[PDB]
């Protein structure tokens, strides 16, 4: 229940940064509020703390993230008041998704037993991208060399698996 | 210098939100007193209690009015008490409300009276007294088969239309005038026409001067009909502990109060228990009902009417107050239908004082073989259902003819169904009615025909309204 | 665990200004709509129980304001309801329109025009829920309220001022003895309301109807809740004949309310607090059940001399099934009223109409309010019926001892043909007097069991151009004339009877 | 724009979300028209009906046919409006589904014709009738002791086995005969080789070009069978409004209406009232049967099957019909069995208009006096049984002597039964029926045989039976 | 759901020791109060379910004289005979049998026959059992 | 009759879901038969098992209970 | 662990000869079946568990596993102690999860000895 309470905080942020048209400023912001609050878990448990009054926890929401963009800032103090604070890191990430559908770049990983140039990396990120209709494709390589001689590609939910699917396709269509 | 807002309103519940650490209690009473600043608002002048603490400095409260016009962002005025209730001899004579102000309009109560709240523990067990005697009210079945301890609680348990108001009326004509100690009657949640009638006939009849009288009728909002029972105890017990003073406390359907409790834990928070009752049945009807008992400083003798829902005994308001109760008499419809009034049920009515040592040994035999030969003419009544009188062993047709005549003769002619019948009414000593009931069971009055015994106050009018009858 | 005010666009207005001051508005936004039970984010400034109006025009009254939606109930048809539609507040909590205007018309419980007459000019609004009168403000029922059944006004009579519950099952009369005890107030001061709740709209046009033909739109008021209408127009049907009698009890004039089935009510209050996720009870009623009907008729008073002497008498209508007077709803209305009339429905197959079972119909109040001839009449009318009916319930074949072979059972004949009535045909309670009195003092002994109701028919026609000093007599000073001259006029008129 | 997209699929129940300010209102319509792309997919034609608002600019909706293949996020078409049925002369003689597509293999309604909303309020106050009349059924024991009325609910308790069907099928012959009236029937929730063998005997009784079908039949969502009752009775207001005359709508067995909308309340999840009924039952039932109603124009009068769970009439899904029914014929075995035809129980019929203030002086004289004869001879049968057929009285034995000859006389001939027997079969209309039992009960037809009663029309022509015997 | 696991936990705590754990015991005896006399009821058979039998009082024979009320027919015991002492078993043995035929034998005593003299000496038997079972209030007997 | 019958088994120790999809397999495979122009007949014994492993199914999705929980 | 397949079981029903002759004359045993005793106190189910446990390891070699599922502590010491007088104990195996155990152990002693006599 608690992922889409999250969509919907972050489409409303998504909707507020498309109209103010201030998109990067409120988008790296929240990847830096995200990789601020996944560093450390104690603030959390730091603004659940009941003897703390709520403009406590307000004045040290402003005192520490003074930084931040007033719509994020906003939010976040909406957040903290519906005692929704321990729902932020999911709708930061969620948001970092939905921002990436208007950009149109996609994340893909791909597991490879040998590292890859990045000339074929841009090349099946352009292809790819043509097939699934993004202007650009981002593509994150892993070290792991499980697969046989090969890269498997993940695009979201959709896998392209080519390195020992092969001999297991082999193997079930023998038996 | 610290109130509240108005959260939310849900009926006859409402939140209220303080400042942090300035939460008033539970039980407190808290005040509401809006102005109505332009045409779209409505004057408000509502008490609210507190029944929960919700967190968030929010606290979840109990309205005693109806909430129609309760604005949210609606400023709250705490007390730091209960619902404080005037009480002493002032209440002698009046007729309150849940709030202890008065509805009688022979004026207000000052502001510097004596002020007890509502709330407080029970009498502890070092304090209370056991000592079991019997009231002696005049009415057959209640002092031949389940008699009355004086200071000692009493239910009438009853269904709908089936006789406990008739018979609270009359238990208050035949004791409260000769009493001679304080009484109060709080009516929970009936009919206001009979608070009416109630309230006119102390008038006529000068009882009251010693009667305090609160109403909490069944127009109210059920937060007030829970608290009224709490408000008429407070003014009892301040006759019973300050002034040592033996105390009547007639209260009619007891049961509105566990009612009204059903009425606001659903919106309370609380899941539902069976049968749609409130989780706290139990211990809401054992915070009020260990509060009437009788203490070493003065006795509190309270005989209580308890409806019966859909005529279910076994419904959990009416079975969870057997166990409070030291004589019960259970009215059954079926008897009412009969023509036999009280509908007292013989058998399902019973008592801690029919016992040889309290009672008399003569009474108490005659008590138990009465209840011997109505027992066995209920076992034979399937047999009289479908075979019929003519095949039952000579004795048993012995049984059937005696107990007919029992069960119409625990029938009776009241004072206050006078208004019914114009039978002018009876009033019937204890040895009496066992002397009566002796020479039922002895075959003295064999030949009589079982439609002279049908209410009639001692058995010589047994005997005369026979021989009108033409026997 | 999801609140509903989480709405996307709706945070994304939220977050549109939150620490910069916004004024507050008295308009919201529905959220949720579905089975005639709304929500609607914004309308801080509602108060509980307040008239909203949506943007289709249709009325809603708010129950439950919650920290940041209002629940609200829609009065009405909800299918043009949408997501969306801004509500807007009216500042008035739950008015009806009531006036003297407002006699002769066919309503709605929100007080529009139904039968199409055109608008309903009224100046003054009372609200729907408003507290009973209380201890002090009450007066001892002493008036007599005359139905023109013979079988009420001598068994059970009704006073001006009590709630007598009217109790049976389905086709056993419960209309017809309303609309004929609102037919009869033609003569008297009473101001009669009919409120139907859950009644098919052909049979209220057809009641209707024959209010009209007996002329007595002159007087009451029709106030219909359909059972195609939502429970929350049939929940409110009797609040609202309570809140439009009520102009007129305060005022000193006496008024009838009829509720014909609150069965109906508490069903579609079963309905509305069931879609409201209330956790029910016993028979599936939520759990102020009682307290809907309890906070309806205890508003029906007879109001004191200090307060003009007004008075509201209910007659509420309880539909058993199979006769059970022992369920759940049958005793809870039992145990707000003072009394109950048991139409039984095999007496009413046998022929027996008005079938009012005299055994379980009492009367508490009643008895006062009869008109002291009455009293004298009918005292020994009622023990007739009893024993008649307890004895012919076992002895039906066999010979029997001479009292109880024809003093008992040919004379609980002849009441039982002297009580029956035709429809709409109200008799005044003088020649009521008159007839139970040749019942009951023995001049019905010698005419058979067929012709008693021709006897009745003639001797009607027979008093009203002899015996008007015995009828204007009964009219002013309310007691029975001299017995010689009386039985003078009976046995006259058993010179003149043929008997067939 | 309308365009909709699917979120939750659960069994019947699809959860589809709209744009902000473009949602459907309650009771719409959603064509969901999915052609499959690929292999995966499957194609997809299926009808939704909006149920509730859930906020977020959803809106849950209950199905109409299987939701088999419904993929999270395909394109949901709002029709702007509800269920639009035809209705006109086009729909008579055709066999319809709930969405007011035929069944039948006849052939498709074109898109130009007209199509009304489904639903629909109920006639108001002012537009409804006054007066009470009678329905002139011309058969005589439902014309003399259960009397019908133009905007009427009538309930047969018959069951299978005594010629229900027979009745459905002369009433609509009659009515159509003689009132100019069309007629609808509609099965809601009934056996499919039922509702096969219901359209062959009609279509065998020739009936059927004067009457419309709706089959929504027990293999279809709950959804559907909700709303079949509503789409039978959105053709017969058509004749009524439009057309203005005094039509029929046959609802068979209708207690599957109430558990169908139980059972669609308890896949919407609300909380269960009384004996598992869904909350909103009195007032279902009440949209339903408060728009079969006499207007001033025309009128639909309605014959409805009722199914009596557990045999008890205090169960909420009998009492809550039972409330709406004006009349009741039940239909009893051992006068099928005997060889009365109908078998109509003349002594558990029951009406509420048998009365002289609608009805009439006469006929509710002569009724009564039916009735009390009939009941006697059921009294007097253990006494024929014990004591045998003679020595009772004179008087009882004039009394069987002349209730044998009513008993047999309640028998028709119906037009339905040429087929099956070769006679003609007759219209008796209710004045020669009340003269006919009028001229029994005074014993003027007493000599004749008690067989020339059997079968027969009117009293003029049981003299020639008798005189062919 | 733990309601019966709530009765359980402390009804299994009345034991009786072993001689190496002292040889003490604990013997109970929890009450369940039925509402008309429904033994059918939920709590009442989950406490049913646990404990070593059942003494079933009934009002039934409560107001027919039989004080105590013990429905001796329906009335269990499960370890029964390894309780008693010898002396109380040995005519405790034959007073069982001859109650439960005198409870065979009075249910056709109500109406009709007036059976003969073989199982007339039993009813009487059995009336004189009923009536010795029979004790007044507060007064225990010892076990001679 | 092993010559002519075919036997589906959801016996009692698999899931609940094989317990629900046994009848359905069950006319899956008979209507073949019956489209070809054979005559079929299927034998469901005990379809309250199958009503009760829906029951359960239901359950443990999260489905709104109806009476005796079926849904 | 899973149940037996389809293939693995016996394909005829044969009958479990015990020795007791209203058993094996009015109400046979499956072997492989399941069976239900009900009786109480008093009727010697202590000793027809006994003899069923003696007579199948005495003609059959046939081990037997007595797994008490949550049924009173007190009749559970009385039956081992009637195993130990007995002498057929060493060829039963038993496992006790009384009332007093929370129902996890309750859940799962019925499936131990299960996996005992497998
Ligand atoms: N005194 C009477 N004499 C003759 N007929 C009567 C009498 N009273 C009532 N009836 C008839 O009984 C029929 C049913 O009565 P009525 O409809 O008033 O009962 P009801 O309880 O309102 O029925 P429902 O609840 O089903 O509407 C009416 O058609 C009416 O004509
Ligand atoms: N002693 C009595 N004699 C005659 N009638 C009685 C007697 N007691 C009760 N009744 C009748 O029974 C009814 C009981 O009503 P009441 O006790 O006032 O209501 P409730 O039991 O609901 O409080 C009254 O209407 C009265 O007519
Ligand atoms: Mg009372
Ligand atoms: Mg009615």
């Amino acid at each position: 229940n608690q992922e889409v309470i999250a969509k919907r905080y972050a489409s409303a942020l998504f909707q507020i940064a498309l109209e103010q048209g201030q998109l990067d400023r409120i988008e790296e912001d929240v990847r830096a509020v995200r990789q601020a609050l996944a560093e450390n878990g104690e603030f959390l448990s730091l603004l659940s703390y009941p003897k703390l009054s709520l403009d406590q926890k307000k004045a040290l929401i402003a005192e520490a993230f003074a930084g931040v963009s007033t719509p994020v800032q906003n939010t976040l103090l909406l957040l903290l008041e519906r005692h929704r604070f321990g729902l932020v890191p999911e709708l930061a990430e969620q948001f970092l998704a939905l921002v990436d559908d208007a950009r149109g770049i996609a994340k893909a990983v791909a597991y490879s037993a040998r590292p890859l140039t990045d000339e074929e990396l841009r090349a099946l990120s352009d292809v790819f991208a043509q097939k699934v209709g993004k202007q650009t494709l981002e593509i994150e390589n892993i070290i792991d060399p499980e697969l046989i001689g090969g890269v498997r590609l993940r695009i979201g939910n959709r896998i392209y698996d080519g390195s020992v699917s092969g001999q297991l396709e082999r193997i079930r269509r023998q038996l | 210098m610290t109130r509240g807002r108005v959260i939310q309103v849900m009926g006859p519940v409402v939140d209220v939100k303080f400042e942090n650490g300035h939460l008033p209690a539970i039980y407190n009473a808290l005040k509401i007193q809006h102005k109505a600043r332009n045409e779209n608002e409505v004057d408000i002048d509502l008490t609210l209690e507190v029944a929960l603490h919700l967190g968030d400095d929010t606290v979840r409260t109990i309205a005693m009015a109806s909430t129609d016009g309760l604005i949210r962002g609606m400023e709250v005025i705490d007390t730091g008490a209960p619902i404080s209730v005037p009480v002493g001899e002032v209440t002698l004579g009046r007729v309150f409300n849940v709030l202890g102000e008065p509805i009688d309009l022979e004026g207000d109560i000052p502001a510097d009276a004596r002020r007890d709240p509502i709330h407080r523990p029970a009498p502890k067990f070092e304090e209370l007294a056991t000592e079991v005697e019997i009231l002696e009210t005049g009415i057959k079945v209640v002092d031949l088969l389940a008699p009355y301890i004086k200071g000692g609680k009493i239910g009438l348990f009853g269904g709908a239309g089936v006789g406990k108001t008739v018979l609270i009326q009359e238990l208050i004509h035949n004791i409260a005038q000769e009493h001679g100690g304080i009484s109060v009657f709080a009516g929970v949640g009936e009919r206001t026409r009979e608070g009416n009638d109630l309230y006119h006939e102390m008038k006529d009849s000068g009882v009251i001067s010693k009667t305090a009288m609160v109403f909490g009728q069944m127009n109210e909002p059920p937060g007030a009909r829970m608290r009224v029972a709490l408000t008429g105890l407070t003014m009892a017990e301040y006759f019973r502990d300050e002034q040592g003073q033996d105390v009547l406390l007639f209260i009619d359907n007891i049961f509105r109060f566990t009612q009204a409790g059903s009425e606001v834990s659903a919106l309370l928070g609380r899941m539902p228990s069976a049968v749609g009752y409130q989780p706290t049945l139990a211990t809401e009807m054992g915070q009020l009902q260990e509060r009437i008992t009788s203490t070493a400083k003065g006795s509190i003798t309270s005989i209580q009417a308890i409806y019966v829902p859909a005529d279910d005994y076994t419904d959990p308001a009416p079975a969870t107050t057997f166990s409070h109760l030291d004589a019960t008499t259970n009215l059954e419809r079926k008897l009412a239908e009969m023509g036999i009034y009280p509908a007292v049920d013989p058998l399902a009515s019973t008592s801690r004082a029919l016992a040889p040592e309290i009672v008399g040994e003569e009474h108490y035999q005659v008590a138990r073989k009465v209840q011997q030969t109505l027992q066995r003419y209920k076992e034979l009544q399937d047999i009289i259902a479908i075979l019929g009188m003519d095949e039952l062993s000579d004795e048993d047709k012995l049984v059937v003819h005696r107990a007919r005549r029992i069960q119409f003769f625990l029938s009776q002619n009241f004072h206050v169904a006078e208004q019914f019948t114009g039978q002018p009414g009876s009033y019937v000593p204890v040895k009496e009615t066992v002397r009566g009931f002796k020479e039922i069971l002895e075959g003295k009055y064999d030949h009589l025909p079982e439609d002279a015994f049908r209410l009639v106050g001692r058995i010589e009018e047994v005997v005369e309204k026979a021989k009108a009858m033409g026997v | 665990s999801i609140r509903a005010e989480e709405i996307s666009a709706l945070i994304k207005q939220q977050i549109e200004n939150y620490e910069s001051q916004i004024q507050v508005s008295d308009v919201g936004t529905v959220i949720q709509v579905g089975d005639g039970i709304a929500r609607a984010h914004g309308l801080d400034n509602v108060m509980s129980g307040e008239l909203v109006e949506f943007a289709n025009g249709v009325m809603g009254m708010a129950l439950n304001l919650e920290e940041n939606n209002v629940g609200i109930v829609i009065l009405g048809p909800y299918t043009g309801i949408k997501e969306g539609d801004e509500v807007r507040r009216t500042g008035r909590i739950m008015e009806v329109p009531v006036g003297e205007a407002l006699i002769g018309r066919v309503v709605n419980p929100l007080g529009q025009p139904v039968d199409g007459l055109g608008p309903v000019e009224t100046t003054e609004t009372r609200p729907i829920e408003s507290p009973a009168p209380g201890v002090m403000d009450r007066r001892s029922v002493h008036e007599p309220l005359q139905t023109g059944i013979k079988a009420i006004d001598a068994l059970v009579p009704i006073g001006r001022g009590q709630r007598e519950l009217i109790i049976g099952d389905r086709q056993t009369g419960k209309t017809s003895v309303a609309i004929d005890t609102i037919i009869n107030q033609k003569d008297q001061n009473m101001i009669s309301i009919y409120v139907a709740i859950g009644q098919k709209e052909s049979t209220v046009r057809t009641v209707v109807e024959t209010l009209r033909k007996h002329g007595a739109l002159d007087y009451t008021i029709v106030v219909t809740a359909s059972a195609s209408q939502p429970a929350p127009l049939l929940f409110l049907a009797p609040y609202a004949g309570v809140a439009m009698g009520e102009y007129f009890m305060y005022k000193g004039k006496h008024v009838l309310v009829v509720y014909d089935d609150l069965s109906k009510q508490a069903a579609a209050y079963r309905e509305l607090s069931l879609l409201l996720r209330r956790p029910p009870g016993r028979e599936a009623y939520p759990g102020d059940i009682f307290y809907l009907h309890s906070r309806l008729l205890e508003r029906a008073a007879k109001l004191s001399d200090a307060k003009g002497g007004g008075s509201l008498t209910a007659l509420p209508f309880v539909e058993t099934q199979a006769g059970d007077i022992s369920a759940y709803i049958p005793t809870n209305v039992i145990s707000i009223t003072d009394g109950q009339i048991f139409l039984q429905s095999d007496l009413f197959f046998s022929g027996v109409r008005p079938a009012i079972n005299a055994g379980l119909s009492v009367s508490r109040v009643g008895g006062a309010a009869q008109i002291k001839a009455m009293k004298k009449v009918a005292g020994t009318l009622r023990l007739d019926l009893a024993a008649y009916r307890e004895l012919e319930a076992f002895a039906q074949f066999g010979s029997d001892l001479d009292k109880a072979t024809q003093a008992k059972l040919a004379r609980g004949a002849r009441t039982v043909e002297v009580l029956k009535q035709d429809l709409h045909q109200p008799i005044p309670v003088e020649k009521q007097v008159l007839i139970i009195y040749a019942l009951t003092r023995g001049f019905l002994d010698d005419i058979p069991v067929e012709d008693v109701r021709r006897f009745e028919k003639e001797f009607y026609l027979f008093l009203d151009q002899n015996g008007q000093h015995l009828l204007e007599h009964i009219r002013t000073t309310k007691d029975l004339p001299n017995e010689d001259d009386l039985n003078k006029a009976i046995e006259a008129f058993k010179k003149t009877f043929v008997v067939s």
